[PDB]
């Protein structure tokens, strides 16, 4: 039928969440139950642009959908979700999420995220696995994948205690891995009670928003995790070194969630044995800078080498690089065509080399407000005057 | 990062004026100030005393009907209209700037018909309501008959609304 | 859809001035407004308080007689006259814009006779009655001594006419 | 439907029609007793249905004797007056039924919960007529199984708000969809909606064009969607005057001073 | 049920205490008994804005509630209370109040106050532990915490005698610690007799009020402790140096009343 008029339809639609649209895509891997409505064959990476798609693709009461909402609430970003059918044991669950080649048909589990590009152009820059992450196995898989991807993998360590979290963090040191310990505690309106989330979803979501309204090269350190209320464990944070629970976790290279009712994130640091890659800002810059370069030098990867090929590229690089400098992304740079390598042999075999040494924006951290309550300006007032 | 305005278009009631509108003018949003000089200080300082009379003005140079037919309309604030304006930017992607403004048409000034010059009508809507957006993002929303001066969401009169008991 | 004004002609009492009238000017139809700021709100809003003194003005640059012979005429609103103006439009078909305006001639200003420049008389009828039509369709009809401000048919003073008991 | 309303059949018809209309259907239950009225009210739960039990007793001048009316007529009349000089969004709960004298059964009403006949009928979702010689109506509540639509104020607001919207967006129901169609409507809505807020009708609101539905397919087929979530004026009911007769301000007066 | 009218409810409500709203938050740690009504799991820092919340959260006859009232009576401030379940021995009580990490779940005792921020944004600027403070152990804990916080920790020394108080004060010298010796003596209306309070609660409360209507940078030195009557030991104060009991305690760095 086709009604001809203006249908006044009484229906509960609980408040537009609102969300600034972002770009940085998110590789989500969680669990769910393939029912009649949740139209999404378990190991098939689907694409999502809004909660409505998340619902139609995954049971409204699925862990997938919970993470999807945790992202959207912050920023309307493009997500690549993979519905790992709920397994039984923790071992089976972990294995089923990690996946692999297994079924000759396609790459299951997290490996399905490698189909993100070529399927929907949604090459995950931010890997996330809600809950399935306490397990050292899944985290190792996340790290390896994250490398084979150049994507910040956002872990959530053991929610319980801090000793476990620290002990867990000491197991890693892999550049890409960026952990968030305190499992967020958000008030689920549905059951009307404090739910318990794994935190990684909210971190990734806010990561996307930070890439947009601030820059991919700006840390998400001090940014406000939209939605949510408290955590599953009150995080302490004060000044003066001390055993401030925050200072502790942010000296084992872990990000926490501080201030009233899960106000904001806290920690630009990342799990890395190498001090040079201590800042996520460093890693993310070094990665996405090159994403912008390649998505722009696509023409340069074929074509009959001419006399001017080397120069076309070294200038094309100086264009994208310069633009990034203009909009803050970096601070100076230097591109040229490494001579001690460019040879007749390499050129006949297609290859050719260039250098792109540059500097990245150091995120201001640890402002040291030194203060002295004196009695210098005392006579200057009060006495007589 | 050079922006600058490239093209402009003007709506009145959905009817596009893609054609005659060589000039738009958004309402100059001004506060009332009142230079406060007082005890204990030389040099004034100035105070938020509320806004000034927002008036917007466009000027089609055609006998357009769709515009003329709102003048002095009994129902002040029936004239709606939307002042869209695309800012180019040297890097291509244009920023849509759009300013809906429910107001009262107020006056219409056809200048010197000279038998050899664009006649150019003129208009000056006494703006009542006014929402200016940039890149599809509310920057202003000024509503006098309600007290809703809201810079991008946050409502700066939310505090006086209570004290007045509205 | 570019319109613009092409040619113009001016009547006084049937007598065509097909010749001397290098400038016409229709009465700037303006409302009186009065920026209403009041309790419960910052920022004014503005109110229909009635129109402003409609004055129209043409300016033949010939000693034309047929125009000069209405000045200060005892019977205010004897001067009639019709200000016709053809708007071309890029697609050919021209839109007749015509504005009859029974009013009082008021004043006449012959500028600087310089023995080498179009003398250019000037006129400024204090318009009483005024009906502006576009494409043979009433857009305005403003009649003060009667209260008949009628945008294309609908009379916006039909509601105040009753309350006054006219 | 005066009198023709005790009959469960007519009331069911009134309800169905009332739905196919969005109109508050004013029933008058069995005039006799209260047990019957309550038993009758339990048969319904339909949002629109709004019952008035005590059959008004007005002094017919013609026959020069106390007539007996069905009450629904007087309720509807006062409903109209309340819409005018107070607002369509103001309940008729405490408003004075003009004309008339007593009822066909003295209605009790006091304070302190109790078995106050009024409190009883206004806990079976029925309006009564209290105070001297049919002074006024009494009961904003309505026959509804759903607690959200407990107040006639809620229902009437939710209905007439949309009447004002449609009688105003008439232009929006045809016309070649342009790029700016969605915006013309979402703003037109924000105009009528805002005006209603100004004159008290509601308290804040929120209109936008539900994205997860607006598609090329739906648009090619004419359709399009919007949300209009808003809040309605809660009618103040049950003021709880808590009072303590102390002896605090005793020394403050009397003794010496 | 939903009564439709105006309930005149006779109920004893003993005089609005009245209190200027303050901002400076107070980290309260006292004892109580978790019953059926006192809904507050012992080592869980709850937030309080009024006596009603204090009651519903802690037995009306609890030491927690007594301190809460001692604060409110002066100023309507935001309190972060931690109900240390009443222990037996003074050693067990002191240890249970000091707390620590102990239960892997959360930070017990006074350490629960470090959850004040991140829970309710109520980072205690004023630490207080009523009675549990004569014990040098608890005071040391208060000092350490107070440092890890930058919060004035308000102690109450041994209520008995002055020699003990002075001897006790000589054990400290820690900047943050601010002691109040004379245990206030307030007339409890409930039992109808002079109660005996530890004083620290009233000091903290007035501290908050002083921050508001005077400034956080104005001393509470000469400000009036609202509520209360005498002390548990008449404090002397005159002029001319002398052995004026006040001058004595305020030369061992102690505040009196």
């Amino acid at each position: 039928s086709f009604f001809h008029g203006v249908t006044v339809t009484n229906v509960d639609i609980g408040a537009r969440t609102i969300a600034l649209p972002a770009s940085s895509v998110i590789g989500l891997c969680d669990v769910f139950t393939p029912g009649a409505q949740a139209s999404a064959k378990p190991n098939v990476p689907v694409l999502l642009t809004s909660k409505k798609d998340a619902a139609a693709a995954f049971g409204i009461g699925s862990s997938i959908y919970l993470a999807c909402e945790a992202i959207y609430n912050r920023a309307q970003a493009v997500i690549v979700a993979v519905g790992v059918e709920t397994a039984e044991t923790p071992e089976a669950q972990a294995s089923a999420v990690i996946g692999g080649i297994s079924a000759a048909g396609e790459r299951t589990g997290l490996q399905a995220l490698l189909d993100g590009k070529s399927r929907f152009n949604a090459q995950p820059r931010l890997l996330v696995a809600p809950g399935h992450s306490a397990q050292q196995a899944v985290a190792t898989a996340m790290d390896g994948l994250a490398e084979k991807l150049r994507a910040i993998a956002i872990l959530d360590g053991p929610n319980s205690t801090d000793e476990a979290a620290v002990a867990y963090a000491k197991n890693f040191g892999s550049k890409r891995l960026f952990m968030v310990d305190p499992g967020v505690q958000v008030w689920d309106s549905a059951t009307n009670a404090a739910r318990n989330a794994p935190a990684s979803a909210y971190a990734a979501g806010l990561f996307a928003w930070t890439d947009a309204e601030y820059g991919f090269w700006s840390s998400p350190s001090n940014k406000e995790i939209k939605g949510v209320t408290g955590t599953s464990r009150p995080v302490e944070f004060l000044d003066g070194d001390e055993t401030c629970r925050a200072n502790l976790l942010n000296n084992a290279n872990i990000a926490t969630i501080i201030r009233d009712d899960g106000y904001r994130l806290w920690g630009n640091r990342t799990l890395s044995s190498d001090s040079k890659w201590a800042f996520v800002t460093r890693v993310r810059t070094m990665d996405l800078v090159m994403d912008a370069i390649l998505a722009g030098h696509k023409w340069a990867v074929d074509r009959g080498i001419t006399k001017t090929y080397v120069k076309d590229v070294t200038e094309g690089l100086r264009a994208f690089m310069r633009d990034l400098k203009n909009q803050g992304a970096v601070i100076n740079f230097e591109v040229y065509a490494d001579p001690d390598l460019n040879s007749a042999s390499q050129l006949a075999q297609g290859k050719v080399y260039w250098n792109i040494r540059f500097t990245d924006v150091p995120p201001a951290e640890n402002p040291n407000f030194r203060v002295e309550v004196t009695d210098q300006w005392l006579t200057e007032v009060l006495d007589v005057a | 990062i050079p922006q600058t305005l490239t093209n402009t278009n003007l709506f009145i009631d959905g009817v596009s004026f893609a054609g005659d509108v060589p000039s738009l003018t958004l309402p100059k949003l001004a506060v009332k100030t009142e230079q406060y000089r007082a005890g204990g200080m030389d040099a004034p300082v100035s105070i938020d005393m509320g806004l000034e009379a927002m008036e917007a003005k466009f000027s089609t140079n055609g006998a357009r009907r769709e515009a003329l037919n709102f003048f002095g309309l009994a129902d002040q604030s029936a004239f709606n209209g939307v002042f869209r304006g695309s800012f180019k930017g040297q890097k291509g992607a244009s920023v849509p700037v759009v300013a809906t403004l429910r107001g009262l048409l107020k006056e219409v000034d056809p200048g010197d018909w000279k038998a050899g010059e664009k006649a150019e009508f003129k208009y000056a809507v006494a703006v009542s309501y006014y929402k200016l957006e940039v890149d599809g993002r509310e920057v202003y929303e000024i509503d006098p008959v309600n007290g809703v001066r809201a810079i991008n969401g946050v409502d700066q009169l939310a505090g006086m609304r209570n004290d007045l008991g509205l």
